[PDB]
RNA sequence: UGGGAGAGGGUGGUGGAAUUCCCGGAGUAGCGGUGAAAUGCGCAGAUACCGGGAGGAACGCCGAUGGCGAAGGCAGCCACCUGGUCCACCCGUGACGCUGAGGCGCGAAAGCGUGGGGAGCAAACCGGAUUAGAUACCCGGGUAGUCCACGCCCUAAACG
RNA sequence: CCGAGGGUAGGGCCCGUGACUGGGGCGAAGUCGUAACAAGGUAGCUGUACCGGAAGGUGCGGCUGGA
RNA sequence: UGGUUCGUGGAGCCAUGGGGGAAUCUGGGCGGACCACCGCCUAAGGCUAAGUACUCCGGGUGACCGAUAGCGCACCAGUAC
RNA sequence: GAGCUAGCCCUGGCCAGGGUGAAGCUGGGGUGAGACCCAGUGGAGGCCCGAACCGGUGGGGGAUGCAAACCCCUCGGAUGA
RNA sequence: GAAUGCCGGCAUGAGUAACGAUAAAGAGGGUGAGAAUCCCUCUCGCCGUAAGCCCAAGGGUUCCUACGCAAUGGUCGUCAGCGUAGGGUUAGGCGGGACCUAAGGUGAAGCCGAAAGGCGUAGCCGAAGGGCAGCCGGUUAAUAUUCCGGCCCUUCCCGCAGGUGCGAUGGGGGGACGCUCUAGGCUAGGGGGACCGGAGCCAUGGACGAGCCCGGCCAGAAGCGCAGGGUGGGAGGUAGGCAAAUCCGCCUCCCAACAAGCUCUGCGUGGUGGGGAAGCCCGUACGGGUGACAACCCCCCGAAGCCAGGGAGCCAAGAAAAGCCUCUAAGCACAACCUGCGGGAACCCGUACCGCAAACCGACACAGGUGGGCGGGUGCAAGAGCACUCAGGCGCGCGGGAGAACCCUCGCCAAGGAACUCUGCAAGUUGGCCCCGUAACUUCGGGAGAAGGGGUGCUCCCUGGGGUGAUGAGCCCCGGGGAGCCGCAGUGAACAGGCUCUGGCGACUGUUUACCAAAAACACAGCUCUCUGCGAACUCGUAAGAGGAGGUAUAGGGAGCGACGCUUGCCCGGUGCCGGAAGGUCAAGGGGAGGGGUGCAAGCCCCGAACCGAAGCCCCGGUGAACGGCGGCCGUAACUAUAACGGUCCUAAGGUAGCGAAAUUCCUUGUCGGGUAAGUUCCGACCUGCACGAAAAGCGUAACGACCGGAGCGCUGUCUCGGCGAGGGACCCGGUGAAAUUGAACUGGCCGUGAAGAUGCGGCCUACCCGUGGCAGGACGAAAAGACCCCGUGGAGCUUUACUGCAGCC
RNA sequence: CGAUGUCGGCUCGUCGCAUCCUGGGGCUGAAGAAGGUCCCAAGGGUUGGGCUGUUCGCCCAUUAAAGCGGCACGCGAGCUG
């Protein structure tokens, strides 16, 4: 839906906030299962190695369930859907009859009170997790494992999915959010449905501060700098570059393919 | 204005203390040099309890 | 009350033909195209043929000089949801009617905003011919658009 | 107190005028090309969109005021 | 590749990171590419005094200084600052 | 050497008093149901005026200074990047 | 004898500048060898969201007392933060430690690195954060939540007495958390009182009065009372909480849904304990006594603080661990733990003093810098603002005169008002609150405090709402109406916008060259391109490892543009990038035709042509929100003029829209028009664009600005054109007393001359010796071994299709 | 070049005369008035504004006239910037 504001201030006239109506009466989270201390820090042991990180709201990590094959066969009741500061998506709090409480990343269409479960069994319904094999060709799916028993790694961003395209002996072909065509092992779990919160892309930050709230420090142009700092630094009053556009570290930034060629992963990929 | 000396006992101790110098080869040599020199004070005297 | 025809509308789903691209096989010296050509594609293996895969859009025959809607307009198939309408019986109400300034809704195509999609077609645009010259007609490419959702736009030989 | 009117400050409507600019009308015999009327030598007209010295061209759907 | 006077030189010898990879006296290395001959050594395990270097420390001496010299310091100096 | 300065991390603190009045609620109006319109309530914002605080705009002074960046007048931000 | 030499000494400037905020001093009396400067008393002034109190950091004897004045004190000094000595800092409850964890540090397991060493889940360390039991008074010259007095608590250990399956570093609960806005009830704090308590006081015309002045409190166990916070109680089932649980979780039935009940705080009350003014009298360097059997009561305002884990909203979604509760495991159930009561035990370190400053950071008794809490009263709409002033603390450690120039700061001005000037720079005008009233334009919010007005004091009369009290008196907050009074003037003092019109640039709030630039520069939301399928790309690192990210294409990196509106044309020949299992070229290696050296020979040792050999390059395509580029010359229309039209050369293609004398226009003050009496600027046009142009974006845009330009109104000492006055300096006297500079000097003008700008040389002219206040023409004055220029086979930072390498990638 | 601060403005002047005005004079194609031109003469005088950093210049309104030049394109230990 997206919340919109009137221009009672500049920067309030474009600003735009998510709709939280799917956030069920459960705004503060769940101890026990999560949260952990989350360790803010824009850099490695010592030095900054990703520029322009820092500031922005304190967070608690929700330790979510990315391998659903523990509770094969054990169903769970979806108890709530809550805000997760550390991902684009929303998260489902679910209660297993087992007693155990996990969070699943919350797919589009998930309703509270719903039944959900994981395993070879598993009715093909939104929320359920299955090894890729038993899932019908053509169904859209998410939180897909890359290699079996290694955890969900594909399609967890808000409003993303992959679609099952066909099969090939032990592998089923996937079409990933990027549009790539991937052979992913049959035995990999993946949960049916799309991610949801799909209006995430429609949000307009609206002002500088908002950027900072999310811990995004000001990014400065190479043009703004000096020859010591950047290939684009200097010279006089503005300058068009004077070389093929580059990163600060000298590599070209328009076109230069960067995936290493001899990756053994290659023989499992069929697209862009 | 604000000058450059902003005394802090803890800082002076953690920074220039006998135990800091002892911790690394760089520092151990400092004690060696100061000893051979005949320095009355190997490290700065940080006070208080 | 009881029936009947229909592409009337909305949503969800689904079927085959064909075009294009990808992959594999087989296969050669040309294919495309026009008034004639040229651009263009092709021994880096094209065209033509077989097999597999992908994707989008439009629904052949039935089909009519036919049906339906107030108009715009509506056509593969299926289910739901839904509007109008004609017949029969003459059963109920009992003049409850007709029209309609404004208002309000609807409203082809093109166009616009956001997001998606993109096979074929195709403004602009690039070439090749034609011409005195061609910013055209014809040919080879080709982007918006054409498709979908939501929101605008309110035009027409919106014509009987 | 009110009050003709004078003064100050800000608006509404109208008329005149203005370098320059837009198309329009009119002006017997100037230039460019040939769009329309015959099938006008690309049937025509059209709403819209883009493009072009110019008529105009083309995309899209529509009309018979064409076959 | 390093070492040697040896800077690729006709470049041996001595070490070695990489790849190939033997033999036990009629076995093996060397004598400056290489080969023949004549010779000299016996690798891939280790230890070994003395003769040599230095002067924190003690002593002796001086065509060494004599408080701006001589050690930074003749003096409670690596101190005051 | 980050006891100055720059950035980030952990953990605390600080921001007088006033304005303006967003959404959303509630009542009424309107419709077939709506949109929407009036109030009233509400208390939003890198919103406004202005101390503390953080600055450093213009001018004057100072120039072996009170000061190796100062003073006076003026001015910017002041619930936020 | 020179090195802007080095070290030391002493001069010159010179009794010169200065003596560190313009908050301010005067007198009397002491003391003393010696007083503007020390003590006392009186009068005067300054601070009072401090210039007063309390912490923290830092400092480290500066504290208190006695005796001192050589030096330190910008003077003096009998004084002191100084010299000598002596004394002073008292804790189970305050802070830190025998508690806990954060970032980070360290680090057994383990991983890595020539060595040194670098990583590293557990653990450990690590704190103004979590946890944890003392409040009020009194005494010292100097300590006190530490000593003493009262009242009240906390653990441990041993006893008894009574309970219970007790029992872990293990399980679970809790602890446990944001921002803004807030309700109820309290307390701190404050105001008033005809009431209570007090020494006193009637002054100078009046006042013996419900008169003036001062004060009417603090702490406090149990129990109560009043607020409020936490919390459901059963019984089954159980496969999860990494062993086990009766606990917790998840189902399922019952009764609660209430805070009823349990607890837990806060606040009142509370046995008892303590404080208790002015004034008057005393001797202090200060406190003591009396007032006193002091009284200790009633109303009102009232928190940002308490109840606290309160409520509501919102998006950016808001520490951990232990104490504590609970559950069970080993074990042990003569153990142990729980409750009550007794007795005993309770360590280590800090505690003085300064603490917005003379004791800390600034070489100084330095006008600078320094985190937290209390910060009274009155008035001005409010407030931590502003003026005055409680408590309290000060008069800033040179003074005395004088009343010049000149400077600083400040006050006023006839007439004129920007004529000033690069510029209204500066200064003025305006100024708070209430009430009318507000334009273009606009993104519908704004523009708006637009502009422009009126009101503002005091007295009396009537009157409407609340709040606390009971539905009333009072006390306190907001209002309305009517008469009237005074002055030049009523936010009568202090604090408090000048306004408009129109351009440029940037959307906006923000950021920046600490110490000459705050901007049109950076950033910014937003747009696009490109990479990256996850052990991702990229970044740091030799590595290990780490960030990215405990993220996964709606995500992450790189680049450019930079809200928003309308848009972003053509050129792929060159460079880049992307795509091309063909071809040419291409290294080690494979391959050995053939040839060489030695041997009597088997042999050993060399070169060595075919041919097979990657990436790269060549070559073929693609790609501009990739690097970039986007023409010349002739002719032509029935007045001239111009050229829709045509011809021709060249290019990879020959700038489209939109804009244009511009932040871009050389010629240029282009030319018209507008503003002016007059306009190289400004605004609007034209287009001949030296040398705009579409994401180093093009053209626009409301709002916004200590940005830059032009105009007008208002107002003025900016100016015509000055004048007067004030204080701080300057001047004189007493005290203390620098500086850069300095070849030595007995240091005049003119005209010449001289290395070409003479006090010093020639000639002439003038001129008794020595000072003081002033002015700045000269001493090519001082100051910095010119920073421009050039030189040196000097040096650095930067770039690239300069050379040569290296990391890195292939 | 072990430093001679560089345009313009302001303040303060002072000097040259090849004189802008004012005084004297000759020639005039000098009727008068008013000019032209040359000689003598520097004693005094030589205005306020618009534009521009400007010097200079171009304008507005006046004037007896709106003079030229030197003094380190006079004058920054006098100011501005
Ligand atoms: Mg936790
Ligand atoms: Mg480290
Ligand atoms: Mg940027
Ligand atoms: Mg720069
Ligand atoms: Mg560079
Ligand atoms: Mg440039
Ligand atoms: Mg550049
Ligand atoms: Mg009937
Ligand atoms: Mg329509
Ligand atoms: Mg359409
Ligand atoms: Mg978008
Ligand atoms: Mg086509
Ligand atoms: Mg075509
Ligand atoms: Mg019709
Ligand atoms: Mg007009
Ligand atoms: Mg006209
Ligand atoms: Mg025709
Ligand atoms: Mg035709
Ligand atoms: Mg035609
Ligand atoms: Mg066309
Ligand atoms: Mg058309
Ligand atoms: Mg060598
Ligand atoms: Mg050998
Ligand atoms: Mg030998
Ligand atoms: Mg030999
Ligand atoms: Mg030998
Ligand atoms: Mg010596
Ligand atoms: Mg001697
Ligand atoms: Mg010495
Ligand atoms: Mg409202
Ligand atoms: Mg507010
Ligand atoms: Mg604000
Ligand atoms: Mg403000
Ligand atoms: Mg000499
Ligand atoms: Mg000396
Ligand atoms: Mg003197
Ligand atoms: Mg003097
Ligand atoms: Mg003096
Ligand atoms: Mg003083
Ligand atoms: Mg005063
Ligand atoms: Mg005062
Ligand atoms: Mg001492
Ligand atoms: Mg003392
Ligand atoms: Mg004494
Ligand atoms: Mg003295
Ligand atoms: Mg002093
Ligand atoms: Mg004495
Ligand atoms: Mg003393
Ligand atoms: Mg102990
Ligand atoms: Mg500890
Ligand atoms: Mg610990
Ligand atoms: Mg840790
Ligand atoms: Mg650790
Ligand atoms: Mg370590
Ligand atoms: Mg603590
Ligand atoms: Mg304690
Ligand atoms: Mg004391
Ligand atoms: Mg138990
Ligand atoms: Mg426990
Ligand atoms: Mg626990
Ligand atoms: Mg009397
Ligand atoms: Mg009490
Ligand atoms: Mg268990
Ligand atoms: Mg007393
Ligand atoms: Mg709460
Ligand atoms: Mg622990
Ligand atoms: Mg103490
Ligand atoms: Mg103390
Ligand atoms: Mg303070
Ligand atoms: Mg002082
Ligand atoms: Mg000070
Ligand atoms: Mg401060
Ligand atoms: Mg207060
Ligand atoms: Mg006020
Ligand atoms: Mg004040
Ligand atoms: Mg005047
Ligand atoms: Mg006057
Ligand atoms: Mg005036
Ligand atoms: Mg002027
Ligand atoms: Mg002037
Ligand atoms: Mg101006
Ligand atoms: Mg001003
Ligand atoms: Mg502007
Ligand atoms: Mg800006
Ligand atoms: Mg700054
Ligand atoms: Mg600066
Ligand atoms: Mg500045
Ligand atoms: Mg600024
Ligand atoms: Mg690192
Ligand atoms: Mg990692
Ligand atoms: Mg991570
Ligand atoms: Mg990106
Ligand atoms: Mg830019
Ligand atoms: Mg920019
Ligand atoms: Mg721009
Ligand atoms: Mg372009
Ligand atoms: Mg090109
Ligand atoms: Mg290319
Ligand atoms: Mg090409
Ligand atoms: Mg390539
Ligand atoms: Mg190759
Ligand atoms: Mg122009
Ligand atoms: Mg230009
Ligand atoms: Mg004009
Ligand atoms: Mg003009
Ligand atoms: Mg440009
Ligand atoms: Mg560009
Ligand atoms: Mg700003
Ligand atoms: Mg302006
Ligand atoms: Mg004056
Ligand atoms: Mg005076
Ligand atoms: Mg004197
Ligand atoms: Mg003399
Ligand atoms: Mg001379
Ligand atoms: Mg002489
Ligand atoms: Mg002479
Ligand atoms: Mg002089
Ligand atoms: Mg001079
Ligand atoms: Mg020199
Ligand atoms: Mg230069
Ligand atoms: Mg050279
Ligand atoms: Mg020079
Ligand atoms: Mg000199
Ligand atoms: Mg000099
Ligand atoms: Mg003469
Ligand atoms: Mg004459
Ligand atoms: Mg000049
Ligand atoms: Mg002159
Ligand atoms: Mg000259
Ligand atoms: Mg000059
Ligand atoms: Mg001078
Ligand atoms: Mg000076
Ligand atoms: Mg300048």
């Amino acid at each position: 839906a997206v919340k919109k504001f009137k221009p009672y201030t500049p920067s309030r006239r474009f600003m735009t906030v998510a709709d939280f109506s799917e956030i069920t009466k459960t705004e503060p989270e769940k101890s026990l299962v999560k949260p952990l201390k989350k360790t803010g820090g824009r850099n490695n042991q010592g030095r900054i190695t990703v520029r322009f990180r820092g500031g922005g709201h304190k967070r608690l990590y929700r330790i979510i369930d990315f391998k659903r094959w523990d509770k094969v066969g054990i169903p769970a009741k979806v108890a709530a859907i809550e805000y997760d500061p550390n991902r684009s998506a929303r998260i489902a709090l679910l209660h297993y009859v087992d007693g155990e409480k996990r969070y699943i990343i919350a797919p589009d269409g998930l309703q509270v009170g719903q039944q959900v479960v994981a395993g070879p069994d598993a009715p093909i319904q939104v929320g359920n997790a299955l090894p890729l094999r038993f899932i019908p060709v053509g169904t859209v799916v998410h939180a897909v494992e890359l290699e079996p028993k290694k955890g969900a790694k594909l399609a967890r961003a808000a409003g993303t999915s992959a679609q099952i395209q066909g099969r090939e002996g032990d592998y089923v072909i996937l079409r990933l959010p990027s549009g790539e065509l991937r052979k992913v092992h049959g035995e990999c779990y993946a949960t049916v449905g799309a991610v949801g919160n799909a209006d995430h892309k429609n949000i307009v930050l609206g002002k500088a501060g908002r950027s900072r709230w999310l811990g995004r420090r000001p990014h400065v142009r190479g043009a703004a700098m000096n020859p010591v700092d950047h290939p684009h630094g200097g010279g006089e009053g503005r300058a068009p570059r004077g070389r093929p556009p580059a990163s600060p570290w000298g590599w070209q930034t328009k076109g230069l393919k960067t995936r290493k060629r001899r990756k053994p992963s290659s023989r499992f990929i069929i697209a862009r | 204005m604000k000058r450059t000396w902003q005394p802090n006992r803890r800082k002076r101790a953690k920074t220039h203390g006998f135990r800091a110098r002892m911790r690394t080869p760089g520092g151990r040599k400092v004690l060696k040099r100061r000893r051979q020199k005949g320095r009355w004070r190997l490290t700065p005297a940080v006070r208080k309890r």
